[PDB]
RNA sequence: CUGGGCGGCCGGCGCCUAGCAGCCGACUUAGAACUGGUGCGGACCAGGGGAAUCCGACUGUUUAAUUAAAACAAAGCAUC
RNA sequence: CCUCGGCCGAUCGAAAGGGAGUCGGGUUCAGAUCCCCGAAUCCGGAGUGGCGGAGAUGGGCGCCGCGAGGCGUCCAGUGCGGUAACGCGACCGAUCCCGGAGAAGCCGGCGGGAGCCUCGGGGAGAGUUCUCUUUUCUUUGUGAAGGGCAGGGCGCCCUGGAAUGGGUUCGCCCCGAGAGAGGGGCCCGUGCCUUGGAAAGCGUCGCGGUUCCGGCGGCGUCCGGUGAGCUCUCGCUGGCCCUUGAAAAUCCGGGGGAGAGGGUGUAAAUCUCGCGCCGGGCCGUACCCAUAUCCGCAGCAGGUCUCCAAGGUGAACAGCC
C-alpha cells in the first residue's frame, strides 16, 4: 500500500537539493488548496559531514562533524523513495509548513533538524543517510 | 538614395566583417561591426540536442568579465549538464547501488546455505 | 551614462571626491542634474520647478556648477 | 503523376532503364524512416552511409548502406546466439 | 479590425446563431459596352519549322595564338 | 630536500580563417573610428587591504532593566528564494577529472527585425502659373555602453489525462516516452522609450563683429498607412550526399574535497558585487585601385580580387529613359 509515511529517506530529483538525501516529516496525499497536488515537507542534509579517520584529532573530527540542513516541501514528483527509513524525533512544533512564512522560523526548523542530525550522525546509526550520493 | 563604405580596410564579405546600419545624429547612416553571435552550452550528457537554459549565450572570450551567476545555474551540475539528465543520473546512481547490496546479500546467504 | 532616480543619491554622487562638475540644463518639461565623476556621467531628471531650486541651493560647496544656457 | 518510374523520375532520360529501376529499389530504401526497436517510434533515418538515427530518443545505431538491416547481419547476429549459447549448455 | 442586453455594475429582466452593423485596405483575375484610317507584346526585350541519314549515349573536357570534333573523360561491363 | 608532472616535442606558416575591447559631433590645402570636444569600453597592475557592500552577525540558559534594552555563560553560522523549469549583487577552495564555447557543408521554403522604395496628411524653402493645378521638387536625426518594455524562439517546468482521436504548417509534423487546455521558466533582443540628448547636427528666417568667431538669436526637426516589394540580418523547419563539409591558441562551467578561518569578536579567511587609483610599448596608415598612378616597352579598345546599389516600364540586377 501507501508507503510515503514520515520516517521515510528520499532523494531530491530537482532543485537546489538535487542529489541529496532527505527524510519525509509530513506527508499530504492529497492537495491542499495552496498546492493541489501530493506533496511532503522534507528535512534534509545540505553539507554532508566530512569523512574522519583514527589519525584525525578531536578538534578536527569535531569541526568535520558538521551538518548544514534544509527544511522544503517537494512535489512527490520530485522525490524517489528508499528503502531505508530514518527514525529521527523531530519537533513538530518547530518543523512545519508554516515555517515559511516567516524567516525567523525557517532559522528554528533548519536548526533543529540540524541539532538532531548531528546527534544522530556521532552515535554511528543511519550510516547510509549521511553519506553523499555519488553522482 | 545613401550608398554606404567599409570603415575598415578588409574589403571582403568574411565572417568577422559583417555590418548593420545605424543613423546617427548626425542624419546619416553608417555601417556597425558587428559581434559574432554566441551560444550557450550544450550539456555534458552528449544526448539532449538543444542548449542549456540560464547561461548567457556570450563569446567565450567574453565570458571571464561576467559574474559567476550569469554562467551556472544553482544545482549539481548547474551550468554544464542539464536537469533532466541529472535527475536520471542521481535515480541511475541509487538504482545500480540498491541492485548491488541485493546481489551481494543473495551471494552471501547463498553461499552461507551452500 | 547613468539616470539616477533619487535625490539621495544624486547629492551622495555629488559629494563624492571623483566628481568634478555639476552641470544645470533646463528644458521645455524638466530640468536635469548633471554630475560628471571618473566612469559615468550621472544625470537626475526633475519634472518640479520648485524641487528643481532646492537642489541648487543643497548642491555640495567648492563642486564647480556650469549653467547650460 | 507516373505510371512507373516511381522515384527517379528526377533522372529524366539521363541514365539506362536498368540502371534507374535498380538504383529505384535502393533509394526508397535509404530515404524511408523506420520504426526504431528502442523507443517504438518512427523516426530511425540515415545520417550517412551505415548510420541510421533516431530523432526522437537520440540513438545512432551501424546498419546497412541503404537499408537499417542487412541480411548477413541478421543472419550473424542469429548465428552467434547459437554459438553463445552451445557454449553455455 | 471592433462590437455585440462623467464612468461603472449587485442583479432575473437580455440572445450576436440563413453572420449582422460600423470602420479600414492593397493587389489582381474574369466578363461587358463604347471607340480609333483593323492599329495595339506599336519602341525595347524576344525560339523559324518539319521529314530523315551518319557519329557520339547524355552533362562535362580538350590543342592559350589556325583544328571544340565523331577526339578525351564519364557511369556501366569485364579482365589481371 | 620530499610531493606532484605525457607536451601525444623546437620553430615557421593567413594584412580574406580563429582572435577581449570605440562610437557620435567638429576640425585640414592635403590626416583621422588615429587630431579636438563628448560619452564609453577591454586587458593588466595595485603587496604594504583604496572605500563600501557580502561572508555576518542568530538561538538557549539565566540576571538587571517597570518594561525596552544591556551583563555572564553555552551552542550555531564558507548566503538566500522557488514544487519545478530556474532566480537574486556577491555567495571560499588546490593537485586531479569530465564537459562546453572557439567549431562548421550546400540548396529550398516560411516567419521576425531593420534599411530602401511606396501612399495619405502637417511644417519650412524652391519651381511653374498663357490656362489649370489647393499643385510639383527638396528636407522633415538621435552613436556606442547601461535600464525598462515590446517582439521572436524554445526536444524547459507544474497541474492534468486524450478515440467520436485531436493539435497544427505554405509544406510538414506532434502526442500515454504525456496531445489539446491553463499557468509559468529561459535565451535573444541590431526594435521602441529612456540616460547619453539637444547643449550637438540639419532646414529656414534674421542680427553682429570681421576672414574667422563650432559667433548670436527666433521657429522647426510632426502625425499616420501599407507590402509574396528589394537588400541585409536573426530564427524555425525541411531536401541532398558511396561528398558529411578544419585545427590550435584562448576563455568558461561542472565533479571531488586535499586545505584555510574565527571562537561570539563587531570578528576571520574569503568575494566572478558596486564605486575609486595607475598603465597599455613597436610597426602600417597620404594617394591611384584603372578606357591616365598596377602588368602588357606607352595616358596601349587587352588583363587584374571585392563592398554599397534610387524612380518609371517590365518576369527581372534584361534592354530603354
Ligand atoms: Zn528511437
Amino acid at each position: 500500500g501507501k508507503f510515503m509515511k514520515p520516517g521515510k529517506v528520499v532523494l531530491v530529483l530537482a532543485g537546489r537539493y538535487s542529489g541529496r538525501k532527505a527524510v519525509i516529516v509530513k506527508n499530504i496525499d492529497d492537495g491542499t488548496s495552496d498546492r493541489p497536488y501530493s506533496h511532503a515537507l522534507v528535512a534534509g542534509i545540505d553539507r554532508y559531514p566530512r569523512k574522519v579517520t583514527a589519525a584525525m584529532g578531536k578538534k578536527k573530527i569535531a569541526k568535520r562533524s558538521k551538518i548544514k540542513s534544509f527544511v522544503k516541501v517537494y512535489n512527490y514528483n520530485h522525490l524517489m523513495p528508499t528503502r531505508y527509513s530514518v527514525d529521527i524525533p523531530l519537533d513538530k512544533t518547530v518543523v512545519n509548513k508554516d515555517v515559511f512564512r516567516d524567516p525567523a522560523l525557517k532559522r528554528k526548523a533548519r536548526r533543529e533538524a540540524k541539532v538532531k542530525f548531528e546527534e544522530r550522525y556521532k552515535t554511528g546509526k543511519n550510516k547510509w543517510f549521511f553519506q553523499k550520493l555519488r553522482f | 538614395v545613401q550608398r554606404l563604405t567599409y570603415r575598415r580596410r578588409l574589403s571582403y564579405n568574411t565572417a568577422s566583417n559583417k555590418t548593420r546600419l545605424s543613423r546617427t545624429p548626425g542624419n546619416r547612416i553608417v555601417y556597425l561591426y558587428t559581434k559574432k553571435v554566441g551560444k550557450a552550452p550544450k550539456s555534458a550528457c552528449g544526448v539532449c540536442p538543444g542548449r542549456l537554459r540560464g547561461v548567457r549565450a556570450v563569446r567565450p572570450k567574453v565570458l571571464m568579465r561576467l559574474s559567476k551567476t550569469q554562467k551556472h545555474v544553482s544545482r549539481a551540475y548547474g551550468g554544464s549538464m542539464c536537469a533532466k539528465c541529472v535527475r536520471d543520473r542521481i535515480k541511475r546512481a541509487f538504482l545500480i547501488e540498491e541492485q548491488k547490496i541485493v546481489v551481494k546479500v543473495l551471494k552471501a546467504q547463498a553461499q552461507s546455505q551452500k | 551614462p547613468r539616470k539616477i532616480e533619487e535625490i539621495k543619491d544624486f547629492l551622495l554622487t555629488a559629494r563624492r571626491k571623483d566628481a568634478k562638475s555639476v552641470k544645470i540644463k533646463k528644458n521645455k518639461d524638466n530640468v536635469k542634474f548633471k554630475v560628471r565623476c571618473s566612469r559615468y556621467l550621472y544625470t537626475l531628471v526633475i519634472t518640479d520647478k520648485e524641487k528643481a531650486e532646492k537642489l541648487k541651493q543643497s548642491l555640495p560647496p567648492g563642486l564647480a556648477v556650469k549653467d547650460l544656457k | 503523376r507516373t505510371k512507373k518510374v516511381g522515384i527517379v523520375g528526377k533522372y529524366g532520360t539521363r541514365y539506362g532503364a536498368s540502371l534507374r529501376k535498380m538504383v529505384k529499389k535502393i533509394e526508397i530504401s535509404q530515404h524511408a524512416k523506420y520504426t526504431c526497436s528502442f523507443c517504438g517510434k518512427t523516426k530511425m533515418k540515415r545520417r550517412a552511409v551505415g548510420i541510421w538515427h533516431c530523432g526522437s530518443c537520440m540513438k545512432t545505431v551501424a546498419g546497412g548502406a541503404w537499408t537499417y538491416n542487412t541480411t548477413s547481419a541478421v543472419t550473424v547476429k542469429s548465428a552467434i546466439r547459437r554459438l553463445k549459447e552451445l557454449k553455455d549448455q
